[PDB]
């Protein structure tokens, strides 16, 4: 019988700073034990300072990003070129996903940008459109490898203040863009070593009030 | 694990914040209470998307009622909008366990349990989710109608903590709400990590864990 | 989960000299559980008698349906429907539900008011007509009724005799079926009089 | 939902400095590896695009008609149909990509893997893949079925990354493709000796080669192989 | 939704319905009323699939209440039961059938006679002196067959019901948390406060 | 289907089919609504040109929509049945979804909405009917009286009349009804309603129908003898 | 387009009347007279056939009096073809009610539905209304013996005695004059015939120009019989009352 | 007769032009936009003294940030209001924000021309749609049955419109306070109204960023009527 | 006279009067100008107000990044046709990853307008459009009329007293056609063109509406203080 779903592998990572946000993804596209491409981007500038990735089944991912980019276009036409706030974009994507509740888009979605106070925002979705704002989120194949590391190194979980008998927690603070990109690069090199579907290349999209900048870094090709 | 119970001081609503995909812990920071309107609360159990989407939709339907009838909707009417909606979808695979909690002058404090099978139940006490049995154990044992507001809030908080401990698919933090004639009041987010040890030390309970 | 043997029950019809007889058990059950001992399976539209075995919801529904159709027939035709014509109407109505059938085994009995000829017929659930000189059998003890009828029956029995033969055919068939019995009714049908007798039988 | 009956095997392709190469054998295969030969699986669309198709032959012939139908439609009320408003590889691919994905979403797929090889108006090399699931990807080397497993590894030794494309000549690229086709003939039970090769060059245009045969095969060593271990004779 | 009983005595019909609502391993409620008043002299108890029961009961209630207003007349118990049967008989060949079993107890003011109707989810209607749905009848039918009389008073009928409930509380695996009892006579519908 | 726009605008900005529908209402038998302190009364005229009538079975002029709301009307009798049926269905539909009987204002707003829809739908003419809708909201003791008309406009009235010679009986009510002090009792309210109809009817025999609605679904229709006593009392007091 | 040829059958006049309904009533006024009289112990239906021919088969003919079920009959006045469409609808509605409730349809419910169908043709669809007026004679266990009339407007009303069709003005004055409440069926039969005998446009009222029916409780113990009179039975009742 | 969507020789739609005549017959409605809020006032115009005036709803809430005043065949407005409320709530459900006043107006105006041989005739009612949003601040729109809408600093519609509009032309400036605008609506209503203006036959409302859309009580409007008379007598 | 009742009726001289009446709605509309060079295409529109308290009716609608129009006549009809163009531009992008040709845009508007002139019950569109765009064959200006007749032009004008601006462009043709890689100068020529269609009233800051599209210029609309430069 025909199976309408597939797994194109890959893994994505969103981190929110004080006055910035990053959305990272590996550039490897796979089916089973074959490499389809070593450079196939799945992190996209959608306009209005919103970056988006739909990781999982690439066909469903491309379809959703295409539909959302179109949703941004028609929001401008229908509401006098008004800027689509990240919170509004998130709710719109919930409806796009829940629209196919009984034939889901098999993807994990993460959008990054700035909220209306200019502070870094990351939203993560399930396949059928349940969503939540988060400081930190990894998605896709190697999510299970990256996410606990980010709990430790971003949210300082299970870290206490030396000499306080584990009574005083290590204080939460915003990380610089330089410190965040280090954690992203290490997160992906670590995932590349232990996950066969992750490697080839890492593409990071950084969102500030100035706009959307790109950085590329080579990963192991085995 | 979600619960809501009626008492002298109104309604207590307490929920956990954990989401799981199989044995993978997807989130520890989920908001399982939908605010809806200042006198109406919804709890979420089962499918995250099903609950979040349809209870947000319920908030829209409740707003339209109030624009059209120039009156706030009753908890009975609000609960039946949601129960009638899920009944249309019955057999399609919607997964929802839910409690509609609110005060209105004509009804008083009211709790309605609504699930995706189409069950709609009015009751004083309800616990819904994988950890409901753990919550019920603590709630039923210490529940009195004439509980104080401070004691009722603690019992709700304590009953979630009990379930968070024993249930693998419950945990993260406890979100506390108190519903009166004036409306609902948020009583904060309590991380189970810090709460557990505080409760153990102060209550002298949880003797089963290393001490 | 076999609709024709959830509720259970039997119908038998026989021809005699210038008479017909139709008889049924009174049991309605939910598999092993006996529910009602007053569930008659024989209905009449004027002088045409219809017995129906099988799923009890469909027995009630088809009775209500044929009452409806024969009531409209009489108003338009300005005369009671005859057995031969009613037989065709049962066949038409069942085959209309060919791929979603009524789980029933109907039996038609009556005397043609013009010719005076005794008439009986049986049907399957999709409306195939079994027209027979001798007898027709239906229900969960059909095998049992076929055995009793094929040995007990002889042609041109008088009404008083035909009563004994059909009665003994039903009673002995029902006693060898778990889902049949709990009482029995026999209709003896002459040209211009109809006697209805309730039989005393074992209540197990 | 369907099952493929008669199918085409691997389509292989790669980019070089001034264009793209694409090749496919001329065989249709039945159920238990039964063969049939005399099937062209390379569809030239205009003089700047070649569409290589693998999978169900019946679905391939349907797609062949859609492309012929597309060229006719583009000409309608178009004075620049043979110039600025001529069909591009990017346009033809996106059409096919759209069809493949909406067919899978209706649970009635076209049981094919497609590679669109061409040169754009600005001279940019175009090479992209789409299949029955509507999954799409681009790479300096693209292959379907067995080709993905056996051809890609060979073609990636010539062009491993984007920076290798300018250093790769048409002579080198064609040799690599022709060699890869022989390896597929050795090792694929659904391959044939006869194949077609197409070159789309920005300077020299589209060159279409038919009735090509695998040559310079190594079989001589077979005479020295006796039994399955211990047999000496 | 498990236990629904019905006894028709001389001058009234008594319906007894279990109070428990069980979802999974937990008993959610112990005070559930598995009945709707269809008209002032007609009561319907129900049991079956969750949601379907209440949805079906309320739908019937609305249709009978609509007839009552339109004609300014109370439909007879026989007429209400026939309407309810036809609705279930439609349901069974639907895309998604109502999985609901009902007892209809009514006092016919024209005949001055109590009437009890048992209808299953297939639309299998039967008129009985006493009835039950599901596993309830497994114990109660033998007991009623022994003790029941047609000329019993309401008090006699309630004592005979206590004997049925005691037998169920002894031999049934589930705790159904007791029964709500309702009497339907010439004066209408009242609930027995203590049982 | 038949699509023709029958209700359209004229150069002067009128919709003649809606205005001609009001003429049908003006031809209809007189209907009056008077609301007191703790009750509402609906009085209705029955033309006396019809003798050998069976009053038992003849459709009554006042219709119960629910146990707590009543609808009277002036205009085409056949048209009124369609509005009453739709209203009765909506009343049971409201109870089923909101778990509460309709307010009088809601039931009015629904009926008015139906009447409006028939003024800008293709292939249909407007209803030749104006309605008086009276009753008490659930768990409320404040009397409610609303009027609807073919256009679809509705509004609340202390007292109001519709149908033939309604302008005469409205004249009467405008000077005889005190806003500051409405009819305190049931008797007072029924008397003022009968008095107002006696300005128009002809005879107070089998020509006047009275229906008294009170809080908590307490609706009763008065008989001939009961109404005849009010007629006898008013005529004796008049001769002064 | 087609707008040019649309008569607009469902619009109001400036006076607020329905043209097509008014003109349909004008049509019905030229139809043969039908009289219904309701007694304490039964109902009489009498109707005049439209100018009979000598070679018309009288015995096997049905123009005026139609059976709806065992307890309800109608007298027709207007287009016979139009009446038969509505009669077959009414017959089905009755059997639908019996199928649903296992009770014979109450008279008013059948009348209201048939009246509601007529109403529809005046408010939507853009078709001509039914050129038919009915006298409904029926019995149910709620209101007992009942007379109703419906007309193309879809309005219906109850009556102790009523006429439809030709010379109703004259017929209604004669009924109003001689009718009383404690009247028997036999007395009502005599009134119906005497009224037709005086309102008829024919020279003399004969058996061959009449249709007659009674709904009595004449059968044994609390059951209703419908008697559609034969030609010979009309001839006998016409001599017995002393009109011939 | 003639088609419903027919053009006149002048190039106007007959049925649209005729509906504008219906709106002239309607009771007066006035709207004034300021930097402190937008005020909406209406003439109630009870046909008889027995009619309970408080039951005349010609000022209507669409969302918390958008109000509406109507003039013409007011029954026709019910489905327009229903659509506006549905559009406002639906947009909030899809985008988790308040919907722009212009976007809501544009939605209502998209019904207007959905008639022909869809509904049988145009709407016989004009709307004043007043609201606030973060982008374009306090706004007043005039929605016609033509499908056209204009933004206005101030606008009058209904029987006394041409007289009222001439008065608003002189009186309106960009520095008007909310209190000044309230008195100005009441002043111009009392000028064009047949019967004498009081708290029973006239109604005030406003929309402010802080408190949203509020219909003024009869007690509140009465004080503003008393304040208006004193200030006009003062000079 | 007898032949103007609907769009399905020819006159004895072979005229469609309902179409000719729709054409009349455009003449009553406010003036708008369109002109282009080889590099850029410009729309200039005179916006019309109800009174001094009212806003100025927006005349220019964006259809894609590379295409938009100005309207004269029934604004709601412009909304219907511009929404249709937006969808056709959108369909071309999503399905073919291809910017819709300005010529095809014309053909699609023509064929949509035509169907409404041959069917009973429906009416012709009561608006004229000037479509500008930059596609693969450079700058383009189109004139749409609700008869269905679409025309490609170097320049034109529609609305009341449009003949003044159309005459100027006819004279200026050889000058403005060669304004390549200079947006401001091409707008200035468009503003001087629309000025030939003014009577009593002059161009003010909230009165004038300009739009431009070109080689390295997305379709952008200038209103308010942004058009103060060109007065
Ligand atoms: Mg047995």
């Amino acid at each position: 019988q025909f199976n309408p779903y597939g797994d194109n592998g890959g893994t994505i990572l969103g981190i929110a700073g004080e006055d910035f946000a990053v959305l990272a993804g590996d550039t490897r596209n796979i089916t089973d034990y074959s490499i389809n491409s070593r450079y196939e981007p799945k992190v996209f500038d959608c306009g209005d300072n919103i970056v988006m990735s739909a990781n999982g089944f690439a066909a469903d991912g491309d379809a959703l990003v295409k539909r959302f980019k179109n949703s941004v276009k028609w929001y401008h036409f229908d509401h006098n070129d008004k800027k689509l706030s990240i919170n509004s974009a998130a709710r719109n994507i919930q409806h796009l996903l829940y629209g196919k509740r009984f034939f889901p888009y098999y993807v994990h979605t993460i959008i990054a940008g700035l909220d209306e106070d200019g502070k870094g925002a990351v939203y993560s979705f399930d396949p059928v459109g349940s969503y939540e704002r988060e400081q930190c989120r990894a998605g896709g194949a190697a999510a299970s490898l990256i996410m606990p590391f980010l709990d430790n190194q971003v949210n300082f979980k299970n870290q206490y203040e030396p000499g306080t008998n584990g009574k005083v927690k290590k204080p939460l603070k915003y990380l610089s863009v330089e410190e965040v990109i280090k954690l992203v690069r290490d997160s992906f090199t670590s995932a590349t070593e232990r996950h066969i579907q992750v490697g080839d290349g890492l593409e990071i999209l950084i969102v500030t009030k100035d706009g959307v900048r790109k950085e590329f870094y080579e990963l192991k090709r085995d | 694990t979600t619960l809501a119970f009626r008492f002298q001081g109104g309604i207590i609503v307490a929920v956990d914040s954990r989401a799981t995909a199989g044995n993978w812990v997807a989130s520890q920071t989920v908001k399982k209470v939908i605010e809806i309107n200042p006198f109406l609360l919804g709890t979420m159990a089962g499918g995250a998307a099903d609950c979040q989407f349809w209870e947000t939709w319920l908030g829209s339907q409740c707003r339209l009622h109030e624009l059209r009838e120039k009156e706030r909707i009753s908890v009975a009417a609000a609960s039946k909008i949601l129960s009638n909606l899920v009944y249309q979808y019955k057999g399609a695979g919607l997964s929802m366990g839910t409690m509609i909690c609110g005060y209105t002058r004509k009804e008083g404090p009211t709790i309605y349990y609504v699930d995706s099978d189409g069950t709609r139940l009015k009751g004083d006490i309800f616990c819904v989710g994988s950890g409901q049995t753990f919550a019920y154990g603590v709630l039923d044992s210490n529940y009195k109608w004439d509980l104080s507001v401070e004691d009722a809030l603690y019992l709700g908080k304590r009953s979630i903590l009990a379930a968070a401990h024993r249930d693998a698919y419950s945990g993260g933090s406890v979100n506390l709400y108190h519903v009166t004639e004036d409306g609902w009041i948020y009583h904060g987010n309590h991380d189970v990590g810090e709460l557990f040890w505080k409760v153990k030390e102060e209550e002298g309970s949880f003797n089963n864990v290393i001490g | 989960s076999d609709p024709s043997s959830i509720n259970g029950g039997i119908v038998v019809a026989m021809t005699g000299k210038d008479c017909v007889a139709i008889a049924c058990d009174l049991r309605l059950g939910s598999q092993s559980l006996g529910v009602s001992n007053k569930f008659e399976k024989i209905f009449h539209y004027g002088h045409v008698f219809l017995g129906i075995t099988g799923l009890a919801t469909d027995v009630t529904t088809l009775n209500e349906m044929f009452r409806y159709k024969t009531n409209l027939y009489k108003l338009k035709e300005e005369r009671a429907i005859e057995p031969e014509t009613f037989t065709q109407l049962v066949s038409s109505s069942l085959y209309e539900r060919r791929f979603g059938p009524y789980f029933v085994g109907p039996v038609v009995a009556g005397i043609n008011s013009k010719s005076g000829k005794p008439f009986i017929a049986g049907f399957d659930l999709i409306g195939c007509i079994d027209e027979a000189k001798d007898f027709i059998v239906s229900g969960t003890a059909s095998d049992q009724l076929f055995g009793m009828c094929e040995s007990l029956y002889e042609p041109n029995l008088e009404p008083e005799d035909l009563f004994e033969t059909i009665s003994q055919a039903l009673l002995n068939a029902a006693d060898r079926d778990a889902l049949s019995g709990w009482g029995a009714v026999v209709y003896i049908i002459k040209k211009d009089e109809v006697v209805k007798r309730y039989l005393k039988m074992r209540q197990d | 939902t369907q099952q493929p009956i008669v199918t085409g095997t691997s389509v292989i392709s790669m980019k070089y400095d001034n264009g793209v190469i694409i090749a496919a054998d001329n065989l249709g295969s039945y159920g238990s590896l039964l063969r049939f030969n005399g099937v062209e699986r390379l569809i030239p669309v205009g003089d700047n695009t070649v569409v290589g198709i693998s999978g169900d032959i019946s679905d391939m012939q349907h797609i062949e008609r859609l492309l012929k139908d597309l060229v006719t439609e583009n000409a309608y009320d178009n004075p620049l149909a043979d110039a600025e408003e001529a069909l591009e590889p990017s346009y033809i691919f996106e059409y096919l990509a759209t069809v493949m994905y909406q067919r899978r979403s209706k649970m009635n797929p076209l049981w094919n893997a497609i590679i669109v090889a061409g040169v754009q108006s600005n001279g940019d090399q175009f090479l992209r893949y789409v299949n029955l699931l509507g999954v799409t990807y681009s790479s300096p080397t693209l292959a379907t079925g067995f080709g993905a497993h056996m051809a890609n590894p060979l073609l990636r030794k010539v062009v491993d990354r984007e920076s290798d494309i300018p250093k790769t000549t048409v002579q080198v690229a064609e040799e690599a493709i022709v060699n890869a086709m022989r390896v597929l003939y050795y090792r694929d039970a659904r391959s044939s000796r006869n194949f077609s090769l197409a070159i789309i060059d920005k300077n020299t245009g589209l060159t279409f080669k038919k009735n090509l045969q695998v040559e310079n095969m190594k079989w001589d060593f077979a005479k020295d192989i006796k039994g399955y271990g211990t047999q000496k004779i | 939704m498990d236990i629904i009983l019905g006894i028709r005595v001389q001058d009234s019909v008594i319906l007894a319905s279990s109070k428990a609502v069980t979802r999974g391993i937990s008993v959610l409620k112990d005070s559930d009323d598995k009945t709707r008043q269809l008209s002032p002299h007609t009561l319907m108890s129900f049991a079956g699939e969750a949601g379907d029961t209440v949805q079906f009961a309320e739908y019937i209630q609305a249709n009978i209440q609509l007839y009552s207003i339109r004609e300014d007349y109370e439909l007879s118990p026989q007429a209400v039961s026939s309407f309810v049967r036809q609705e279930l008989a439609k349901s069974i060949r639907s895309r998604r059938p109502y999985q609901v079993n009902v007892l209809i107890g009514g006092y016919d003011k024209k005949k001055n006679k109590p009437e009890l109707y048992q209808i299953d989810y297939l639309g299998t209607k039967v008129e009985l002196p006493y009835g039950a749905h599901g596993y309830s009848g497994f114990y109660t039918f033998s007991l009623l067959d022994h003790h029941y009389r047609p000329d019993m008073t309401t008090e006699e009928g309630l004592d005979l019901l206590k004997l049925c409930v005691q037998e169920l509380e002894k031999r049934m695996p589930m705790d159904f948390k007791g029964v709500i009892v309702k009497i339907v006579d010439k004066d209408g519908i009242r609930q027995v406060d203590d049982f | 289907g038949y699509d023709r726009a029958l209700s359209i605008f004229s150069p002067d900005g009128h919709i003649f089919q809606v205005e001609y529908a009001l003429e049908a209402v003006k031809r209809g038998t007189c209907a009056v609504g008077v609301k007191g302190k703790n009750c509402v009364v609906l009085g209705c005229e029955r033309r006396s040109t019809l003798k050998l009538q069976d009053t038992r079975i003849t459709p009554s002029k006042v219709s119960k929509i629910d146990s707590h709301v009543v609808l009277s009307f002036s205009g085409l009798n056949a048209d009124s049945r369609i509005l009453i049926e739709k209203a009765r269905v909506e009343a049971q539909s409201h109870r089923l979804t909101l778990e509460d009987p309709v307010t009088v204002e809601y039931l009015t707003r629904y009926v008015a909405g139906v009447q409006q829809r028939y003024t800008q739908s293709g292939g249909v003419r407007p209803f030749g009917v104006s309605t008086l809708i009276a009753g008490f909201d659930p768990r409320d003791d404040e009397p409610k009286l609303y009027q609807t008309e073919p256009s679809g406009i509705y509004s609340s009235w202390s007292a109001q009349t519709i149908g033939r010679n309604s302008k005469t009986v409205r004249e009467f009510l405008e000077k005889n009804y005190d806003r500051k002090e409405p009819p305190a009792t049931v008797e007072e309210c029924v008397k003022l309603t009968v008095r107002s109809l006696l300005e128009v009817v002809q005879t107070g025999a089998k020509n006047i129908e009275i229906t008294v609605v009170k809080p908590d679904s307490d609706i009763v229709a008065l008989s001939s003898e009961e109404i005849n006593q009010y007629v006898t009392q008013i005529e004796q007091e008049k001769q002064e | 387009g087609s707008r040019r040829y649309d008569s607009r059958t469902t619009i109001f006049s400036p006076e607020g009347r329905l043209y097509q309904v008014e003109y349909a009533l004008e049509s019905i006024s030229h139809a043969g007279t039908a009289i219904g009289i309701m007694a304490s112990d039964g109902i009489v239906l009498a109707a005049e056939r439209k100018v009979t021919s000598t070679l018309l088969e009288q015995d096997t003919s049905t123009e005026k009096l139609y059976k709806l079920n065992d307890k309800i009959a109608v007298a027709v006045a207007g287009l016979t073809a139009d009446a038969e469409i509505l009669i077959n609808t009414a017959r089905i509605h009755a059997q639908n009610y019996l199928k649903t409730y296992n009770e014979d349809i109450p008279v008013e419910i059948l009348v209201r539905r048939l009246s509601d169908i007529k109403q529809g043709y005046t408010q939507h669809g853009g078709l001509r209304p039914f050129g038919v007026s009915f006298i409904y004679a029926g019995y149910d266990d709620r209101y007992g013996y009942q007379l109703y009339t419906s007309n193309p407007s879809g309005n219906y009303t109850g009556w102790k005695a009523i006429s439809v069709g030709a010379n109703t003005s004259a017929a209604q004055t004669l009924l109003q004059m001689d009718y009383k409440d404690d009247m028997k069926v036999d007395d009502a039969i005599e009134l119906a015939l005497k009224t037709l005998s005086k309102t008829t446009d024919s020279s003399a009222l004969t058996y061959d120009r009449l249709e007659f029916a009674t709904i009595r409780k004449g059968a044994n113990d609390g059951e209703v019989y419908q008697k559609i009179f034969k030609p010979q039975e009309i001839k006998d009742i016409l001599v017995k009352t002393g009109i011939t | 007769d003639r088609g419903v969507s027919t053009f006149s020789p002048e190039g106007r739609l007959f049925q649209v032009e005729y509906s504008l005549e219906a709106i002239k017959l309607g009771s007066t409605a006035i709207g004034i936009a300021t930097k402190e809020g937008v005020v909406l006032g209406v003439e109630k115009r009870a046909t008889s003294p027995l009619l309970e005036s408080d039951s005349i709803e010609k000022i209507v809430e669409i969302d918390r940030h958008i109000g509406c005043a109507m003039s013409g065949l007011t029954a026709d407005a019910r489905s327009m209001i229903e659509h506006a409320r549905t559009a406002a709530v639906t947009h909030n459900l899809y985008y988790d924000e308040d919907i722009n006043v212009e976007s809501l107006t544009q939605s209502v105006c998209d019904l207007a021309l959905r008639f022909g041989e869809l509904m049988s005739r145009p709407f016989g009612v004009a709307l004043l749609i007043a609201g606030h949003d973060a982008d374009d601040g306090y706004q007043l729109f005039h929605a016609e049955p033509s499908g056209t809408f204009y933004r206005y600093n101030a606008k009058a519609i209904g029987s006394g419109s041409e007289g009222a509009q001439a008065e608003l032309l002189n009186e309106w400036h960009s520095s008007l306070t909310l209190k000044e605008a309230e008195l100005l609506v009441l002043k111009i209503l009392k000028q064009v109204m047949e019967e004498k203006l009081d708290e029973n036959n006239a109604q005030l409302s406003c929309i402010t960023k802080q408190d949203g859309f509020k219909i003024y009580d009869n007690e509140k409007t009465a004080e503003l009527i008393k304040e208006l008379k004193e200030k006009e007598a003062a000079e | 006279n007898n032949y103007d009742g609907d769009t399905v009726t020819f006159s004895p001289t072979g005229r469609l009067f309902q179409v000719e009446y729709a054409l009349e709605a455009i003449k009553q509309g406010s003036v708008t100008v369109g002109l282009r060079s080889n590099t850029h295409a410009v729309l200039v529109a005179l916006k019309r107000n109800a009174d001094e308290l009212s806003s100025y009716q927006k005349k220019i609608i964006k259809c894609d990044e590379h295409m938009g129009l100005s309207l004269a006549g029934l604004a709601p009809d412009a909304r219907v046709l511009s929404n249709y163009l937006r969808q056709q531009c959108n369909y071309s992008s999503l399905v073919f990853n291809r910017k819709l040709a300005v010529e095809r845009a014309g053909h699609l508007l023509c064929d949509k307008a035509q169907k409404n002139t041959q069917s009973y019950g429906g009416r012709p569109y009561g608006v004229g459009l000037l479509i500008i765009g930059y596609d693969k064959s450079g700058a383009h200006l189109l004139e749409f009329q609700p008869s269905g007749n679409v025309t490609e032009l170097y320049g034109t004008a529609i609305g009341a007293r449009s003949q003044g601006a159309k005459t100027y462009l006819e004279r200026t043709l050889d000058t403005f056609i060669k304004i390549d890689g200079n947006p401001d100068e091409l707008i200035k020529a468009g503003v001087e063109a629309i000025s030939q269609s003014l009577r009593d009233e002059s161009l003010t800051v909230d009165n004038l509406s300009i739009a431009i599209v070109g080689k390295d210029t997305p379709f952008t609309i200038y209103d308010g203080e942004a058009v103060a430069k060109y007065i």
